[PDB]
């Protein structure tokens, strides 16, 4: 498997003009972005998937906004990028899944509008 | 850089009941990028054994460092075996993709119980 550093949950209120969600990768190898795809689930449908091999993101209309920041994933991080309207309309635990080769692994955060 | 192949070199394994069962698998490649799932069973109904994403599965315990980006052994060892465990059990290459879909599937593993 891949492991994470885990995080129960976050928190972002109106103030929060973008919404971010942790997502650590402690044992990552990847030798180039082709070998990583990423998950981000949520209550079952895939709302955001980034496939390296193809080096392309996919999301559903209702989540213009998701993206993860690429520069980031061969360091192990694969944390979740939205604006507020995509985070109101969907707030709750959030999955995150990576795979790199054949591991792969995911941890769960639940998102907070307090 | 071949296509993989998936080795269960045992075509059936026997148990006493209560005992622990070794079920062999390994590949050639890591390539390309999706999971290693092991399911008892072909077919819709088919039961999921084990991956490294959705864990942990009690009575499954992995053979070798699963954790490591080289490793390529994916044999597990199934403890408390009842008549219930009985069947085939297929060490299954997985693709990613929105869904994951099935890449190349092991010969299979019959398990019967004593
Ligand atoms: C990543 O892989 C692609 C495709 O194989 C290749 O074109 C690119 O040069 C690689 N990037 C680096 C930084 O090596
Ligand atoms: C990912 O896409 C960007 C923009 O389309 C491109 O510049 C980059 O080379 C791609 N990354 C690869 C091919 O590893
Ligand atoms: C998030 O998951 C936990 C279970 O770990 C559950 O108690 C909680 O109700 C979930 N949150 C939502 C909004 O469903």
């Amino acid at each position: 498997q891949l492991l994470f550093n885990k995080t129960k949950s976050v928190e972002f209120t109106f103030g929060n003009d973008t919404v971010v969600i942790p997502c650590f990768v402690t044992n990552m190898e990847a030798q180039n972005t082709t070998e990583v795809y990423v998950k981000w689930k949520f209550k079952g449908r895939d709302i955001y998937t980034f496939d390296g091999a193809l080096n392309k993101s996919t999301v559903p209309t209702d989540f213009s906004s998701a993206k993860i920041e690429v520069s980031q994933l061969l360091k192990g991080d694969a944390s979740l990028k939205m604006d507020k309207s995509d985070a109101v309309s969907h707030t709750g635990n959030y999955t995150c899944e990576v795979t790199e080769l054949t591991r792969e692994g995911e941890t769960i955060i639940e998102l907070k509008y307090r | 850089e071949e296509e993989v192949q998936i080795i269960q070199p045992d075509k059936s394994v026997s148990v006493a009941a209560g005992e622990s069962a070794i079920l062999h698998c390994t590949i050639t490649s890591l390539f390309p990028v999706g999971p290693i799932q092991w399911f008892r069973g072909a077919g819709p109904a088919r039961v999921l054994i084990y991956n490294q994403r959705q864990g942990p599965f009690p009575r499954v315990t992995t053979i070798s460092e699963t954790t490591r980006r080289e490793n390529m052994d994916f044999s597990i060892s199934i403890s408390n075996i009842t008549p219930a465990d009985a069947g085939t059990y297929y060490c299954i290459k997985f693709r990613k993709g929105s869904p994951d879909t099935e890449f190349k599937s092991g010969a299979g593993t019959e398990l019967s119980v004593r």
